[PDB]
């Protein structure tokens, strides 16, 4: 019933420790406390049950100490690993070969993690108001050009269209059929989306008869077009796209952003 | 079980028969624990649509889940723990909110049905029928209850009728809505809703969606359509063997107001709604919620506003208290139609000895 | 801020409104018994102007007439109505610049656009307006928006859409797009200049819309400057921030409340029904502003005024209106209508959402499912009507009709179908 | 269309063994179509029906 999926890599966005031969993604101590330390903590907060976490080809047997020594552990953590790894997929690849395993509801948590938020109420929205996906978006750094730019929904809390600034045409576009059902569309900039997945109880359909997902995005929530065309086959409740806003100054990891991390952290 | 207590809120001098506060919020939750009841506690902390009818259906349904879940252990026979399972699931409900009559007598005949099953009967063999009885028991005691008393109003009421409802009574919008589209009459539908629960206006709304004339109505007046009304059938939820009713609301005070002008009221109900227990007045037993409803400044539920109202306990002493249900008197529902199809509610417990 | 002046638009568009305007005008006709500039005079009343300017030019005589009907040309306000000449059929651009050229205000002015009723507060508006002028010397307009009813699923023509700001609240951009019949543009683009110094951005599609604006002294000399622009909204204000002047900037302001332009019929209508219903409080037909109707609310949802006699054995429905003197023998099967004041009737009304204007004599029997009849538009007997249709000027309907959908009924006694004199798709006689 | 007796004759014998769908209830018993013996109805009073909620 309750299950979830610790994904893990390589680093390869940062830059200036990380480069190192014996040093893993899983296990950096960058500022203070373990980064997969407040993962597990997060596991535990969230009752869930027969947690796994899947390994890429670098470090198969360092994760798994980890997982073991150091620290109160007591519940059956296991690793495993999966054999089709490319990195050109961070982790889509590891979601399409497992799920078999999957029994009913499972959710999609990176290594790499700075949380200060309460994270039960994510876990109770997710529930209660018959929502088939939902994604957090947290405020900009308070703490003393080109940025990144998401569509929000805020009076029921609804998600729409997911587009960044690297690869796109230099202007704006909006679809028409896309807005006589479900009208009222609002943007935002200060917002920094920290990528943490839900997933309810049939999808698994989707990831082993015709895959499309780039880094987990592209053929998950963008597909929920119930107009013009009716060519592609929707799955059954309709699709439907969410997201929320949160206070706390803690985000995500895409670039340079460790060293701010680090002084932030005491306080 | 987990945690109880800790809440805000006082005693209040005013209205203490029953406890007053719970588990919303769920933290360290026990591994036997069927995730479906916690759904259902987290529904009914803040429910809209459901009310005594609906409830009992989705409980039996839960526990044919949680019955076809289950196989006989190795250790433990089938009737070793099944029972204390059963108790501490009626304590959670308990914990949660009060429940009705209904349940309690389905929980009754869960138990008989327990009782009835010897444990040396082959346990593949046992379920399997008894899922089937189950299913056979609520086709019985449920739907063709509520067809009986479909065929009941279709004798009784003449050629084409206004109507007068309050409530979210299932059954009578599911009778509403066959007058209007299956038999096909006249319907000038008038539905009252109260300031709490929208569930009047839920009804006019389900109405709409299957195209119906709703005439909308609120606590400030009733008798602006009055004086013109001429059939009335009243919200219920339970029976006790006085005559009288315990139900939802200001029906009570509709009630009155028939009594005065013109014409008496009637009210329908299912053949295993009925108790043995009896009460008369509407400070024997109350149902209650927290004081919240009214604190938001009416229009929708979830909306979280800045403004002024919001004083518990942060002025100089201020109580917001209310109550959920009232008594309904017995004089004036003369009719009562059961799977037994004709007689009145001076007839209290008549069919009590038959079941 | 005392003391004001004000420029107002009536008779904006005509032809969208196809079947009528041939003798009679288009802002002259009631909503429900009651003209629609009269709610306008009173809101500017309430604002406190003490110069009003007006522009007739179609059928502008009889306007004229009835603004001079209006209490209004006495010295006991502090207004004094004027009328700007203008020829047949004109925009927005050349009236301005008539206005300019003849120069008088010196301070702030409003210029509103359209048939406007609203029941908002406005002081408070103005004082914020007043706040912002003194916050900054470069600061030129105010701007009204309100939440949409509910979803636009019958509502078709116009999708608004804006480009808000939370902080100091400002747009640059609007669009709007047909769809539902035949599908065209899926792409908007959007401007990418500077953004980051407000930083904040709010964007909401389905908004009412009125066009007001709260001027201060620029817009004239602006106007004097630049003397390529034709409409306000389109082109105007966003030019005025396209880098044109640099600090100028603009503000906005939200309310809840009812406030809806008239535009099309089928909006007519969904307005009528608001009024129909208790959706407005400054204004409804039992306060009576002009103190000469008798009309108050009654049970079953309807609006009546003293002495309306009719026949025994009656049925009668929900959101209704009946006017005074209409005399109606048996029949009536009211559901969904207005009529107008003193209305003749021999025998029977079948009304499913139906419409009748001022003085109609209406003769023996008619199934009408949702259609309006018109002033001094008599009708005869046998009248046949299906959803939508709309009646014009003097039809003198006689014997025998049936009609369907979107059908639109003429006004001349020019171009249209459905003739005036002799009958309407049975016979034809006219211009 | 659906009808023809299943046997080789219209009508039943005495003794013999037949199937039937109830269609209505109350009054006078079960006056229902037979699966075993023609599509036309057989009836039964309110009391070689039932043995040992009856109704229900």
């Amino acid at each position: 019933s309750i299950q979830a999926f610790v994904f893990c890599g390589k680093g390869s966005n940062l830059a200036p420790m990380q480069h190192s031969t014996r040093l893993p993604k899983a296990l950096l101590p960058i500022g203070n406390r373990p980064m997969i330390e407040y993962v597990l903590d997060w596991c535990d907060q969230a009752d869930f049950k027969e947690i796994s976490v899947v390994a890429p080809v670098d470090e198969i047997e360092l994760i798994e100490s980890g997982l073991t020594s150091f620290l109160n552990s007591n519940h059956s953590h296991h690793l495993q690993d999966p054999k089709k790894i490319n990195f050109i997929s961070t982790g889509e690849s590891l979601q399409k070969e497992l799920l078999p395993r999957i029994n009913g509801d499972f959710v999609i948590l990176p290594c790499d993690f700075v949380t200060d938020i309460p994270p039960q109420v994510l876990v109770d929205q997710f529930r209660n108001r018959d929502d088939n996906n939902l994604a957090m978006t947290i405020y900009y750094k308070n703490s003393l050009k080109q940025q990144q730019f998401f569509t929000v929904y805020s009076e029921i809390l609804l998600d729409v269209y997911s587009q960044r600034d690297v690869t796109k045409t230099k202007y704006l576009q909006i679809r028409s059929h896309l807005l006589w059902n479900y009208p009222n569309l609002t943007v935002s900039t200060k917002l920094l989306n920290s990528f943490i997945y839900f997933c309810s109880f049939e999808l698994c359909q989707l990831l082993k008869l015709g895959p499309q997902s780039m880094s987990r995005q592209a053929s998950f929530k963008d597909p929920f077009t119930g107009n013009q065309q009716q060519q592609n086959p929707p799955t059954t409740i309709f699709i439907l796209p969410n997201e929320t806003l949160f206070i706390r100054a803690n985000n995500l990891n895409a670039y340079m952003d460790a060293n701010r991390f680090v002084l932030k952290i005491k306080s | 079980p987990g945690i109880s207590s800790v809440i805000p809120t006082v005693l209040e001098q005013s209205f203490d028969n029953s406890s007053l506060i719970s588990v919303k919020e769920l933290l360290l939750n026990k591994d036997l624990i069927h995730p479906s009841i916690l759904l259902l506690t987290s529904h009914l902390a803040h429910y809209k649509i459901v009310g005594s009818i609906p409830r009992c259906i989705a409980m039996l349904e839960v526990f044919q889940i949680v019955i076809k879940d289950y196989q006989t252990p190795k250790g433990t026979t089938l009737s070793r723990n099944l029972t204390s399972y059963l108790s501490h699931q009626i304590d959670l409900l308990k914990k949660a909110r009060p429940l009705s009559v209904t349940m309690g007598n389905a929980i009754r005949w869960l138990k008989q049905e327990i009782s009835l099953i010897d444990p040396s009967t082959p346990d593949k063999a046992a379920k399997k029928d008894l899922c089937e009885k189950i299913g056979q028991f609520a086709k019985e005691k449920i739907e063709l209850a509520d067809q009986l008393i479909i065929d009941n109003a279709s004798t009784q009421i003449e050629e084409s009728t206004t109507i007068v409802t309050y409530g979210s009574s299932k059954v009578l919008t599911e009778l509403l809505l066959h007058n209007a589209i299956s038999l096909k009459k006249n319907i000038k539908v008038i539905v009252v809703d109260s300031r709490p629960l929208f569930e009047g206006r839920k009804m006019a709304e389900t109405l709409r969606n299957a195209g119906v004339n709703v005439m909308y109505a609120l606590i400030t007046s009733l008798d602006t359509i009055f004086n013109d009304v001429d059939y009335v059938f009243l919200g219920a939820h339970s029976i006790l063997s006085n005559g009288f009713l315990y139900s939802r609301a200001g029906t009570a005070m509709l009630a009155m107001s028939a009594k005065r002008r013109n014409i008496p009221v009637l009210v329908c109900c299912e053949s295993l709604k009925f108790s043995q227990r009896v009460q008369l007045d509407s400070v024997t037993f109350n149902e209650l919620a927290d004081p919240n409803d009214l604190v938001n400044i009416d229009y929708e539920n979830p909306v979280e506003r800045r403004g002024n109202k919001g004083a518990l306990l942060n002025q100089f002493i201020k109580e917001r208290k209310f109550e959920k249900k009232k008594l309904a008197m017995e004089n004036k529902p003369k009719g009562n139609k059961i799977g037994g199809k004709k007689g009145s509610e001076g007839e209290s417990k008549d069919a009590s000895n038959e079941e | 801020e005392d003391r004001l002046q004000a420029v107002v638009l009536t008779d904006s568009y005509e032809t969208r409104f196809m079947p009528l305007t041939a003798v009679k005008p288009r802002c002259l006709l009631p909503l429900a018994n009651v003209p629609l500039i009269e709610y306008t005079l009173e809101f500017l009343a309430k604002a406190g102007v003490h110069e009003v300017f007006l522009i007739c030019s179609s059928h502008a005589n009889q306007i004229n007439d009835y603004i001079e009907n209006s209490k209004w040309n006495l010295p006991w306000s502090p207004f004094k109505i004027t009328t700007i000449m203008s020829p047949e059929a004109r925009c927005t651009g050349d009236v301005m610049r008539d206005l300019d050229n003849r120069g008088i205000i010196t301070g702030d002015f409003i210029l509103v656009s359209g048939d406007v009723l609203t029941n908002i507060d406005f002081s408070k508006m103005l004082e914020f307006h007043k706040k912002m002028h003194l916050q900054d010397k470069d600061h030129i307009s105010t701007m009204c928006l309100s939440k949409a009813s509910t979803y636009p699923k019958t509502r078709t023509i116009e999708p608004a859409a804006f480009v808000l700001d939370k902080s100091t609240s400002r747009c640059i951009y609007y669009q709007d797009l047909p769809l539902p019949s035949s599908r065209e543009k899926t792409s908007i683009q959007i401007d990418p200049e500077l953004l980051d110094n407000v930083d904040e951005f709010v964007i909401r599609n389905d908004l009412i819309d009125c066009r007001i604006d709260i001027c201060t002294s620029h817009v004239p000399l602006i106007f004097q400057e630049n003397f390529d622009y034709q409409s306000l909204r389109t082109d105007f204000v966003k030019g005025v921030i396209s880098s044109d002047i640099l600090g100028k900037h603009i503000y906005a302001y939200l309310t809840d409340e009812y406030a809806v332009r008239v535009e099309s019929w089928q909006t007519y209508d969904t307005i009528s029904q608001d009024f129909l219903g208790r959706w407005c409080y400054p204004l409804v037909l039992d306060s009576n502003i002009q103190d000469d109707q008798t009309y108050s609310y009654e049970s079953r949802h309807i609006y009546k005024e003293k002495d309306v006699v009719l026949a025994q054995s009656c049925k009668i429905g929900k959101c209704t209106a009946i006017g005074s003197g209409t005399k109606i023998g048996e029949g009536t099967k009211i559901e969904n209508s207005v009529i107008g004041r003193n209305c003749q009737i021999g025998e029977n009304i079948r009304i499913k959402n139906s419409f009748i204007w001022d003085d109609c004599i209406i003769g023996n029997n008619s199934i009408i499912d949702h259609s309006l009849i018109a002033s001094n538009a008599t009708l005869g007997s046998n009248v046949r009507l299906n959803d939508g249709c709309i009646i014009g000027f003097n039809v003198k309907i006689d014997d025998n009709m049936d009609l369907d959908r979107n059908t639109k009924i003429s006004a001349s006694p020019q171009d249209l179908d459905d003739q005036t004199l002799a009958v309407s798709i049975v016979g034809d006689k006219g211009v | 269309t659906s009808h023809c007796r299943f046997y080789e004759n219209k009508y039943p014998e005495i003794d013999d063994i037949v199937m039937v769908n109830v269609q209505q209830i109350a009054e006078m018993g079960a006056y229902v179509k037979l699966l075993e013996y023609d599509n036309i109805e057989g009836m039964i009073l309110l009391s070689e029906l039932s043995r040992r909620s009856i109704q229900k």
